[PDB]
């Protein structure tokens, strides 16, 4: 209703879309996962598939607004097709990840976002092992697909995958979960380069 | 708790 | 005599694209389920596939009209897209719902819009027992991915699933299903969370 | 010549892009069924694969035209993105229709479109018999998704199911096929609900 | 009954 | 660059595209395939898939242009989306096409018009005896969906189908590949329907 | 930044885009393959799934501006869809190449691409003795689908394929993997065609 | 025959 | 030959 | 090294 339309709209429509960070402009990505579900493992190929949630949250300063000038509007959820998303990717996958819920985020005032995607992702881990009292591990890393360190800083609040919500009847049982931050650099070149390991040990209930 | 599930920590964002 | 053609003009033509709820401009869904045919059970995955129609109504003052401005006209069908959906989400699904029917909805002069699509749905069920006399039981929660209690009310006009159709040879007997409103208070929050739970009790035929 | 690209734009043109039936405005879909092959048959699950053609006929007021103003043009084909169809359904699918040819009408000037898609269903079947010498007899109705028979009265042009072409060498002999409009009245509505009844009984060859 | 049936239930809302 | 962008301008951006042959504009199209490989063969179901080039030609009077007035350009590559193709079907498939190659096409001054689309096809074919030392013929048909013979001619070059880039390690060998038009008539109706015959003869390596 | 958005505004909302290559006009591409792992391999019918990583470059006069007119700025990332990219194709694939990632590119104030997105593809392979020690080769070719030589030079920096990320836990081991560029002529027509063919050789770890 | 083809269907609406 | 390659068979139309 | 990840590879293109 009335001034929800005007912000979103004073915010969108005088065109143009942030473009993106740069070496000068640089942003940081806060990353953080909630694991649902081991779903299939696949010992023929070398494929396991996770449910999980995507917590990512950033700050843009185009995205700031006087809720004064709004009817006192603090905040908005908006559809994330609206707003500039980081390219944060699973570097590891072996199909096209699938989106499980709506892609909606919210924007708030100061200019921050936040956006939560549930999504099915297949990527190389080999289960042998998965049926004995040990388990298996395997990890995938996530970062982005074009942003060095410099332009894209990658960040986690916890090294500790939210499990409080796994499914208590899942073929899979989870004896640990990690989201780790890495920082590396290559002969080469001067800038650093940023992931974040998704480490999974499990075995079969 | 509120942050594990994402309409509570969309309406949490700061806090969570 | 298509004055129909003249109403969903300024319905959908002059300014207005409807936002979506807040605390302070709250809105109830009812939700409400016809349950066709459990279609498949895989065991070395835990996922169930269902096959269901998803009733879902709301009330917008923004779509209110006087029928008397608009050749007695009370109600029209017009697509999905033309309007704003609530956002209601399987909380447990393993794979995107497969939309089986035209998405086209009812709006009424009153404001108030029904929706009936048929889906078909992946969700995570341990079918450990379905060959028994007792079988098992399955739930799934659907609430909003992104609005509170306070924005998006979820409720039931009864704790029944329709089963008048389900399909009569299926692989699948319906002992017992139920859809229940429940709600989940955090001590963080003032507000509350809400989802309808779906249980599903069933066996081999 | 290019008397076509005028009619096109003259029809596509005019703020009548049809809103679809009304109770004060009916609308008559004839529809047929050509069976060409039952494709699969899952015993585990109860799902049979068909592919056949569908051929719906309706007509617009809206879509006739004068041949002696339009260089005597009598007919066209056109995209059916392009024009206004009917929501016709199968009500006991499993799965997403998939299209299999392409999707082109013919618009007549007296206001008659013709269509004729090809597609593969899967839909709700118990084959249990279908080795057996009497095979297995299976149904599905098909009916628009949102308009009772006071908005869509749903007819079938030729008695007979055509059978002529129904490949010869199919894991499945068809033994019969019929093709029913069917209406029932409810108890708490007065309106007549509708649909065709595709009755097939097959067994494998 | 009526509810069951999608356009059924769509043209008795109030029923359904 | 230089005079290139102005001729597509030219031509696509003046007068509307072609709306497709007539009975007074007939048109020709020249089909031909070269079969690169038969991938799968399934026995539950009676299905044969295979991956193919399929080479269309035809000529238009409206895409036409003197090579002087554009700095003597005889041709040009264009988007198979920016002109008129023709819907050329499989009869007989059992899935939607699918496509493996660019959708690119070659437009001459002369007014004709070269597109190669790489093609996978699931087709209904029985393969009963293809381990046997005679194999087993495949046949599926391909034509206009919406034209008859008086709005498109269908032709080949030759009756031969291109084998030369067949995959030499493929599980199935080759022991006819024919490509054969085919002219007939309904005793109801005057106008010819033709299509060209894929008729593949192949057996197990 | 204000001078980055008016930038992309600059070139990408200005009257044309690139029409692609002519033989006055010829361009180079140079393509790099990281291979990752492979996933699949069939035996039933002669196929094999590989996940890698793709390569591209090349260089558009139309794409060049001064820094110092757009505040000293010499690239940008932005969505390869906002951009011509040269229609480099697998010529043996069998089934559409699955995208696993971001497909976003760098553009330069000289003009210069550069472009990798991640993906999956099936190709025609014969895996016979791939549990054997001496192992299988398969080979894929690719290249532009509509350019000659004279229109889109073809190259590599190197053909060793990179392997620094191959799958370390992969069911399959990689003896080698090459990418070459080939240059072949024809009698009827002198002009240069040429594909860069992707060998690797390989074992059941 | 005819209308099991659906150009020939499409050009014979009347008949089929 | 050419002809069996579709960027060739593409780059000499009337000949192929 | 550097050129099998895709945000390096693309800060060192001709290198690459």
């Amino acid at each position: 209703q009335a001034n929800l339309m005007r912000l979103k709209s004073d915010l969108f429509n005088r065109s143009p879309m942030y473009p993106g960070p740069t070496k000068d402009d640089p942003l940081t990505v806060t990353l953080g996962f909630t694991l649902q579900d081991i779903v299939k493992v696949d010992s023929s190929t070398n494929e396991v598939d996770l449910v999980y949630y995507e917590q990512q949250r950033w700050k843009l300063n185009s995205l700031m607004w006087d809720p004064n000038e709004y009817g006192n509007i603090t905040d908005f959820r908006t559809s994330a097709a609206d707003i500039w998303t980081p390219d944060i990717t699973a570097y590891s996958s072996t199909r096209p990840v699938q989106v499980l819920s709506p892609q909606i985020a919210v924007v708030t005032h100061d200019g921050s976002v936040m956006f939560i995607p549930a999504q099915r992702l297949s990527f190389m881990c080999d289960p042998t092992g998965v049926d004995s009292e040990e388990g298996v591990t395997c990890a995938v890393k996530f970062g982005s697909w074009v942003y060095s360190g410099f332009e894209i800083d990658l960040k986690t609040d916890t090294d500790q995958v939210d499990l409080s919500s796994y499914y208590a009847s899942s073929k899979y049982e989870i004896l640990s979960a990690t989201q780790t931050r890495q920082v590396q650099h290559y002969s080469c070149c001067p800038e650093p380069y940023i992931d974040v390991n998704l480490v999974v040990k499990f075995r079969e209930r | 708790g509120c942050c594990s599930l994402p309409p509570c920590a969309l309406n949490n964002p700061k806090y969570c």
